[PDB]
Formats: structure tokens, sequence, C-alpha cells
């Protein structure tokens, strides 16, 4: 039975931050998620804008009402905030490496929460900031999340690689390695 | 095309 | 900032559409999470809100009071949920992509001590895949062990089979592969 399929309107707000997202999900991969910023549909797959359509200004009102139901709920519980749940990180790659042939590095970050992270990849050591791209946060049914983080490069046998992440349930940041052995 | 639909949120109570 | 530990809130919300047999039998799970605590659902095979921790009861009580908003949830299975299936189906349900399947060794060791055969199969949706290893058309299964289905996030799965084997000269080893994008099973050879 994987005849079975789920669909998730996953939607969040968070303060202090003041951070919303909207996201559909289709078995566990985002069809879209709507950009806060640029206030516009973000389609996961660049052809899924052929094949379908979604209006962005409802789902930014529903975050209206999620912001307004979150200040609610906060003086409900009498302040209660959330517990930092530290994420644990991945890196593989897309494919299997080949000495100067294109591949991506992938960094997923999974088990965490609240949906604020800090991602950087490091080259031999220094800071790699273009040409990376980042998923938004994904959903758990535990209601932690995930995010996959994504690096374009040239295998070579003499860089090495570090996913750096920070997260207030750390200690300290995880810095996850990743090299090319001949 | 077609377009997907969302459910709309209700506030919760004051 | 630096040094922002300021207390955090989070609230989400969920709508679950669960679809069995195309979508002849459907479910909708509503869901409202504080936290990490999720405090009040509508379940569709309830038909009203229903508190799953106190935080949540008001809600419920609320909610439960809105003729309209539960019409509206009640019917939700035939216009959200079944609409939607309707709308994503010919490129998420639907869709197929066959997988780019590779054989290669672990390690440079010699023939006749241990070696690990890897059968790396890439790029393939939907998830549900088959991988088998054979030596001369025999199955092998004691010393198979696998990453387990990986998503890269990008409606993309690719896996590792891995077979630990002390190849003879003249053995054949066989990894194939059965997925719903193709009509008969990719097959890759490695001859030790």
């Amino acid at each position: 039975i994987k005849e079975e399929h789920v669909i998730i309107q996953a939607e969040f707000y968070l303060n202090p931050d003041q951070s919303g997202e909207f996201m559909f999900d289709f078995d566990g991969d985002e069809i879209f998620h709507v950009d806060m910023a640029k206030k516009e549909t973000v389609w996961r797959l660049e052809e899924f804008g052929r094949f379908a359509s979604f209006e962005a200004q409802g789902a930014l009102a529903n975050i209206a009402v999620d912001k307004a139901n979150l200040e609610i709920m906060t003086k409900r519980s009498n302040y209660t905030p959330i517990t930092n749940v530290p994420p644990e990180v991945t890196v593989l790659t897309n494919s299997p490496v080949e000495l100067r042939e294109p591949n991506v590095l992938i960094c997923f970050i999974d088990k965490f929460t609240p949906p604020v992270v800090n991602v950087t990849w490091l080259r031999n050591g220094k800071p790699v900031t273009t040409g990376v791209s980042e998923t938004v946060f994904l959903p758990r049914e535990d209601h932690l999340f995930r995010k996959f983080h994504y690096l374009p490069f040239l295998p070579s046998t003499e860089d090495v690689y570090d996913c750096r992440v920070e997260h207030w349930g750390l200690d300290e940041p995880l810095l996850k390695h990743w090299e090319f052995d001949a | 095309v077609l377009s997907f639909e969302l459910l709309h949120a209700p506030a919760t109570v004051c | 900032s630096m040094g922002d530990t300021r207390p955090r809130f989070l609230w989400q919300l969920k709508f679950e559409c669960h679809f069995f047999n195309g979508t002849e039998r459907v479910r909708l799970l509503e869901r409202c999470i504080y936290n990490q605590e999720e405090s009040v659902r509508f379940d569709s095979d309830v038909g009203e809100y229903r508190a799953v921790t106190e935080l949540g009861r008001p809600d419920a009580e609320y909610w439960n009071s809105q003729k309209d908003l539960l019409e509206q949830r009640r019917a939700a299975v035939d216009t959200y949920c079944r609409h939607n299936y309707g709308v994503g189906e010919s490129f998420t349900v639907q869709r197929r992509v066959e997988p780019k399947v590779t054989v290669y060794p672990s390690k440079t060791q010699p023939l006749q001590h241990h070696n690990l055969l890897v059968c790396s199969v890439s790029g393939f949706y939907p998830g549900s895949i088959e991988v088998r290893w054979f030596r001369n058309g025999q199955e092998e299964k004691a010393g198979v062990v696998s990453t387990g289905l990986i998503q890269n996030g990008d409606w993309t799965f690719q896996t590792l089979v891995m077979l630990e084997t002390v190849p003879r000269s003249g053995e054949v080893y066989t990894c194939q592969v059965e997925h719903p994008s193709v009509t008969s099973p990719l097959t890759v050879e490695w001859r030790a």
C-alpha cells in the first residue's frame, strides 16, 4: 500500500522573529511555498507552474490569522516558550562522485525546532556563499522540521567540505564533514 | 490550468 | 543581531488530506500545534473539533459552536481534498522518473578476499522500488545492506544497495532494479 497519498497544507508563524511560512507537501515533497518577502508562489519544480496555479493572496491572509492566533495562544499558555530541539545533519551527494564531473552536495538538516537555523557551507575551512540554494522548512509528523541546502560543485580529492549548522538547541556549531576519496 | 485551493484558518477564541 | 536568546513561541496549522485507492476513501485531519504540542484537531471521521490537550479545549468548544465552519470542514473532503487531488494528479500521483543504475566496487582489493559491491540507483520517482543482487544468476540476500530510501528534496530519490562479496575470477554479479517507471527490469553486471 503505497496506493495511499497525502497532501498537507502546512503553515506556521513564529515570534518574536515575525516569520511565517505556507507550503503544500505531497508524499513528503514540497509542491510549492509562498515567499513571504516577494509575496509570490514558488513552485518546487519550475514546470509545476505550467500545470497548476495557486492564489498566494489567500495564503497570505491565512498567515495574518496565524499570527493573531499565535499571540492568543502565547498568552493562553502563560507565555510558555518552545523547548529547543537541535538538528541532526547528514551530507550526501546527488549521485556517485567522479573526479571533476559536476555534482551537488546536499546538506540535510532534520528533527529540529523552532524553524530558525543558520547553515553555511565551508570549503577547505572557508565559507562558500554563492551558488547555494535552500528549501523552506519542511514539516514532520512529530511537528519538528527538516530542510535541504544544495551546493553544485566539481569533485576534487584535495578539497574538503563541511556543512556548518547553528541552532539554539546546539551548544556549539555542528560541522558535518564530507570529502571525496581517491 | 486548474488551481490548488487552500483551507482558511479560523480565529481561535480570545 | 548577536546574542539573541529571546524565548520563542510557535504556532503551526496543518491540513492533511489522506487518500485511499485513488479518491475512493478520503480523510481530512486539521491539526493546530503550539510549540511542539498538538492542541486541537478536526478529523473528518469525527466531524467536529476535539481538544488534544487542555490548551486546545477553548478552541474546540468555540469552533464547535460555529455551524458555518463545521459545515465547511465536513464538505472539505470533496471541496478541498478531492479537488486538489484532481488538480495535481497528473504531475504528482502519476509522476514517473526512471533511475540511473551503476555498479562499482567500494574499494580496490585483491580477488578472493572481502569486498563490498555497490549498486547505485539514482534519480527515480516514486519511491517504491526493488533492488536485488544476483551472483551467477542466483539471488544473494544475507550479505546485502543499503542506505535505505533517500529523498533528495527535489522530487527524486536515490539509494545504494551493497553486497558483501568474496569475488572469484569468472563470476558475474548483477544488480536488478524493478520500478514503476520501466516495463522491464533494469540490470547492470559487474564481472570479477
